[PDB]
């Protein structure tokens, strides 16, 4: 299970 | 006024104007690192020679960045914010790099295969030739330092082996895995060689910058370097527009420069690069 976190933008 | 700035921050918003339709296909879900992080369709990089028939086929989570702060008659440089070290997209990366005739890569991140492969290597080992899709890449040596390494790799198509190409990968391995470096010096030096390099190859492609998900580190890295060439190109006694600069960047790929920290590392890196550039000059 290739997990993660991060993103937000504009 | 609370509203005077809200209805000011509103016009700064473009995510609603620009469509991210291609990164949204249920066919490119795995091709993405963050479901929220996607490339504007207009300035996005399209894998080429693909098959329209295949749902997800010519997609890559990257974009074309351009410093709209410099003139086309002002040899400003070219970048490509992008997602990085995703095992599930390494040949996409080398197709992107091959087709964009890119010669210099700028990985603002170390390896993080953590258990599996958050951030996995897409190069061989010294004297090691590896194949990636239609292309084979060989590692001619990593010229490390205290903060950033430098592997010399030659990429050639499996079809044409006599068509050798050497791309310069400038990996940065000193960025706070949970923040921003306490010193611009490194990347400020990191950016130095990268710039002198690209400038050495007469007609090379954009500069493929990237981290895990080309946004924070990637955004900062672009704006600092971008700002460096504005000064390097326009002058020290010229007006800098960090805020206007970071925006110009955002309006090209969402996420560039994500936190408050990266927001200061730029004020640090540019106040330093400046006072050090004039120090050298002995600007009294």
């Amino acid at each position: 299970e290739d997990t993660l976190t991060y993103a937000d933008l504009d | 006024g609370f509203w005077e700035e809200f209805e000011s921050l509103q016009k700064q918003e473009v995510k609603n104007l620009h469509q991210r339709l291609e990164g949204q296909r249920p066919e490119n879900k795995g091709k993405n690192r963050y479901k929220n992080i996607l490339p504007f369709d207009h300035s996005r990089v399209i894998l080429q020679g693909r098959d329209s028939n295949i749902p997800g086929s010519d997609y890559i989570n990257a974009n074309y960045i351009k410093n709209q702060l410099l003139g086309p008659d002002e040899n400003a440089k070219t970048y490509i914010a992008s997602q990085g070290c995703l095992e599930a997209t390494v040949n996409d990366f080398w197709q992107m790099a091959w087709q964009e005739n890119s010669r210099v890569i700028v990985m603002t991140t170390r390896e993080v295969e953590k258990g599996r492969n958050k951030c996995v290597p897409y190069w061989p080992e010294v004297g090691m030739q590896r194949a990636y899709g239609p292309y084979s890449v060989t590692n001619c040596g990593e010229h490390d330092t205290t903060e950033y390494k430098l592997r010399t790799l030659q990429v050639s198509p499996l079809d044409n082996g006599d068509l050798i190409r050497e791309i310069w990968h400038y990996q940065y391995l000193s960025w706070p895995d949970h923040g921003v470096p306490s010193e611009p010096g490194g990347v400020l030096s990191f950016l130095d060689q990268i710039n002198q390099r690209q400038e050495s190859l007469p007609h090379a492609g954009p500069i493929i910058v990237h981290s895990s998900a080309g946004i924070g580190r990637t955004g900062t890295i672009i704006v600092i370097d971008m700002l460096m060439e504005n000064i390097s190109t326009k002058g020290l006694d010229c007006d800098i527009d960090i805020q206007k600069t970071i925006q110009m960047v955002r309006a090209q790929r969402s996420g560039m420069v994500q936190t408050e920290a990266q927001y200061k590392f730029i004020y640090v890196a540019i106040a330093q690069f400046i006072e050090t550039t004039k120090k050298k000059l002995e600007v009294l």
